[PDB]
RNA sequence: UUUUGUAUAAUGGGUCAGCGACUUAUAUUCUGUAGCAAGGUUAACCGAAUAGGGGAGCCGAAGGGAAACCGAGUCUUAACU
RNA sequence: AGGACCGAACCGACUAAUGUUGAAAAAUUAGCGGAUGACUUGUGGCUGGGGGUGAAAGGCCAAUCAAACCGGGAGAUAGCU
RNA sequence: UGUAACGGGGCUAAACCAUGCACCGAAGCUGCGGCAGCGACGCUUAUGCGUUGUUGGGUAGGGGAGCGUUCUGUAAGCCUG
RNA sequence: GUUUAUUAAAAACACAGCACUGUGCAAACACGAAAGUGGACGUAUACGGUGUGACGCCUGCCCGGUGCCGGAAGGUUAAU
RNA sequence: AAUUCCUUGUCGGGUAAGUUCCGACCUGCACGAAUGGCGUAAUGAUGGCCAGGCUGUCUCCACCCGAGACUCAGUGAAAUUGAACUCGCUGUGAAGAUGCAGUGUACCCGCGGCAAGACGGAAAGACCCCGUGAACCUUUACUAUAGCUUGACACUGAACA
RNA sequence: CUUUAAUGUUUGAUGUUCUAACGUUGACCCGUAAUCCGGGUUGCGGACAGUGUCUGGUGGGUAGUUUGACUGGGGCGGUCUCCUCCUAAAGAGUAACGGAGGAGCACGAAGGUUGGCUAAUCCUGGUCGGACAUCAGGAGGUUAGUGCAAUGGCAUAAGCCAGCUUGACUGCGAGCGUGACGGCGCGAGCAGGUGCGAAAGCAGGUCAUAGUGAUCCGGUGGUUCUGAAUGGAAGGGCCAUC
């Protein structure tokens, strides 16, 4: 409800992602996360996309 | 004749060593952002045919 | 304006009594707040059920300056 | 399977896998099958003209089921680890 | 007969005689029973024809996995307490 | 002269009674309208079923027409009795 | 519609309270005899019989055991002018 | 005049009369996969459709919606 | 008002008395101009109203004449029907009883008559609801389609600008 | 080459003509003592019209079907999923077109952690200031507050600030709860990697309970899977996701 979901990629080469929400209004940024990528095993930086 | 296979539950269930059917869960197609991983994850496994339903999936798979 | 609906109950209450036995991670008690409150190996989930932290056998107490309820369990 | 009108049990839930070709010719033996061919020696050839597997077969392996009492020679064919021990216990010869 | 319930003023039948309704085929499962038994059994056909031949097949003695594959283990998972 | 008047044959069918297991699956009796006209009647022909024909009522199409009749699909289907 | 607001007759208790002891009263209990199911145990086990507890209202329905009809074999047998 | 043969004969249908409107003839329109045919051996003072219903006195306002007639510039637009 | 709900509107006429009729008013619940308005001589087995005559239509029925009905002879059906030894009352009760209870009454059988009951006969209710029944019918419901219409190619060529 | 004309040239567009396709329901001859048909001639039209295939529109003309259930008959009205309280008879559960209400969102902080804090309301005093703003004292004691409905909770705060942050982690999971099933839920603990803290320790979202949609078909990314002779590829499976 006005809420769009969006997918945050990790920074390293896989193609992994978490998907999540955003109030694209408001918080028009792009959000950026450190978050696990389970490809490398390792935390890595995870950075808004569109679905 | 023959008795015919229902297919579509033939696409869905597979009979196991001691008897059962195995089958894959509901509600893990799409949807998924706002599911949490936990219940996600739990559903990736599959899984056996309860008591209750064995009769129906047993008369659909004459053959299994 | 008009009336006629409700909702599914939702099963809460002891599950398991004074003295029952049970195994570690056995639901002691469905509660919405806290009335009864975890006490020494029992744990209180996120909807604030209790639960059992170890085997041994349900032991409700009362406790402390408030008189709150309190689940523990004993080994037995 | 119908249930009244409820999405019954074999819609409710999903579809799943594929059926892969070459499991359909890719065949077991069990060791008991091993003394079963006139010959002592075991191939896919061997095997069809004892009866053991089917004509359209292209793939067998070899697995712990049964026993084996003679030495035999087994060719082409996989062999699980028991199997392996199972054939040389008994004198037997594995060459790919 | 149907029904919560029918002496019911609810249904059917004026009476007799004869006819009148869970069958059959093929599958499939379970029980009983008989054979044989880690085996069991043949189909079309052949035929000296209910014999005998015929083992193409089918079921079973191995499972796990979506599959490659592995195998008394396999999948899951980088790995499993 | 008149889709003119009165009135039999002819054609019709407004009332009433009778009849209603009838004399009759639509009539009888007394009365009633038209009666040279968009009249009436004989023989024979044509129009065929989602089709005909209809001064139009869904009327008529061989005693049952909001889709004729016979045979067929045909043991339609019947969660109803 | 007719006594019709104890079922009736009738009753001053044959009404009401209270006490008491009698008796009637059912397919309930007991008695005599009998059958079956299920147990058990036995005189003795070819599973029957024998003793012996106990059970035996029943719709939908499930289970068991049977009678009897027509037809094949047994049967060129057996009964039958 | 007509009508529901057989529960409705009327205020219903028809009707002359009136209007709208289509039709240039191989007409419109109708029956027909077609050929063929009615219309008509007719030709806009004719033919079809539709609504009104002798006659007398009359028939006002609305084109926004629906429908039809007309338009060609743009926008949008099929096979290709 | 073939239109007016309220409504027997109001007023006037007729009548001894008129929810209708005639005539008016306008407050048209909800007339209105070819899905025609208002009128109209004549016409009509057409609707409403009124009056002369008329009479059994009625007060209120009498008598008579014929055809039946009744008796005798001949022929000789029908619908219906579980079986009947087939009464009244009050009550009971699948809730309106010849059949149950209690009571009252009643000697056996016909014949002519009536229709209060047998929830009398007759047709598996037409109203009402239900069925994921049926059929026609309507439309700016859906999907298709004849038709009508649009253009691309094809049958379909040449020449000059 | 810079430009520019015109002849001469390719294919379109747009015309104007022609005739030889096609039309002729003009006239004529013949088959033929024939208002058909055919062939001939002739005029009239002419690449039009018309027909075939393809295509847009139109199309109740025709056709096949759809058009919900609950319901103190039906219709109208209302209602259909989910959460909270009551009815509900002190475990669970429990009907009604019973009685009240509320959801179909929100938040990258309003999530995590460490450190810290404690409301409401009244009296008295106080510039503008008021019945009520901000300041102070006292009383009070949670009557406040919680992103929102109700109930249940909450000071150890779950209520209010601040710093550092991404545990709103990936793989699993003893053992439970609740369900006819599909499912839903709670969950210590294990592995990997992480934030906060000196540390013990906390964190797998939000005080909890609503905030939702199975299957199919299909899109996107990943992939030691599969790849119809073979290597690829397409399609398929597998993980994520729309
Ligand atoms: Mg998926
Ligand atoms: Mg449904
Ligand atoms: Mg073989
Ligand atoms: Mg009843
Ligand atoms: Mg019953
Ligand atoms: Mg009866
Ligand atoms: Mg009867
Ligand atoms: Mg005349
Ligand atoms: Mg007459
Ligand atoms: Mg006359
Ligand atoms: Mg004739
Ligand atoms: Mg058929
Ligand atoms: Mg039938
Ligand atoms: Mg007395
Ligand atoms: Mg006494
Ligand atoms: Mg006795
Ligand atoms: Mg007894
Ligand atoms: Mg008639
Ligand atoms: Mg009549
Ligand atoms: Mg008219
Ligand atoms: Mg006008
Ligand atoms: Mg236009
Ligand atoms: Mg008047
Ligand atoms: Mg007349
Ligand atoms: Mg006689
Ligand atoms: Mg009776
Ligand atoms: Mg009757
Ligand atoms: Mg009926
Ligand atoms: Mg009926
Ligand atoms: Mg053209
Ligand atoms: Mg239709
Ligand atoms: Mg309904
Ligand atoms: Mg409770
Ligand atoms: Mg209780
Ligand atoms: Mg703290
Ligand atoms: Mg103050
Ligand atoms: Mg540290
Ligand atoms: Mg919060
Ligand atoms: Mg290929
Ligand atoms: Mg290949």
């Amino acid at each position: 409800g006005i809420r769009e979901k969006i997918k945050l990629v990790s920074s390293a080469g896989t193609g992994h992602f978490y998907t999540t929400t955003k109030n694209k209004r408001t918080k028009p940024e792009k959000l950026e996360l450190k978050k696990f990528d389970p490809v490398v095993r390792q935390h890595v930086i995870y950075k808004e996309a569109k679905a | 004749p023959k008795i015919k296979t229902v297919r579509g539950a033939a696409k869905r269930f597979k009979k196991t060593g001691k008897g059962g059917f195995k089958h894959k869960h509901a509600n893990l197609r799409h949807i998924l952002t706002k599911k949490a991983t936990k219940r996600k994850r739990h559903l990736r496994p599959k899984a056996m045919v309860s008591k209750g339903d064995l009769g129906l999936v047993i008369a659909c798979l004459p053959y299994a | 304006t008009r009336n006629g609906r409700d909702s599914e109950a939702k099963r809460l209450g002891v599950k398991r009594f004074g003295g029952e036995s049970v195994l570690a991670g056995s639901i002691i008690v469905r509660q919405r707040g806290t009335k009864f409150h975890a006490g020494a190996n029992v744990g209180c989930g996120r909807d604030h059920t209790l639960f059992a932290k170890a085997d041994g056998k349900v032991k409700f107490e009362v406790k402390g300056p408030k008189n709150r309820k309190f689940i523990s369990i004993e080994a037995e | 399977g119908f249930e009244g009108g409820q999405m019954p049990l074999y819609r409710r839930l999903p579809k799943f896998g594929f059926t892969s070709r070459k499991a359909a010719i890719t065949a077991e033996i069990r060791l008991s099958d091993l003394a079963k061919v006139e010959g002592g020696v075991v191939d896919l050839n061997t095997l069809k003209a004892a009866n053991i597997i089917g004509i359209q077969i292209e793939f067998a392996k070899v697995i712990l089921a049964g026993e084996v009492t003679t030495p035999v020679t087994v060719r082409g064919l996989r062999v699980t680890k028991g199997a392996r021990a199972a054939i040389e216990a008994a004198g037997g010869k594995i060459e790919e």
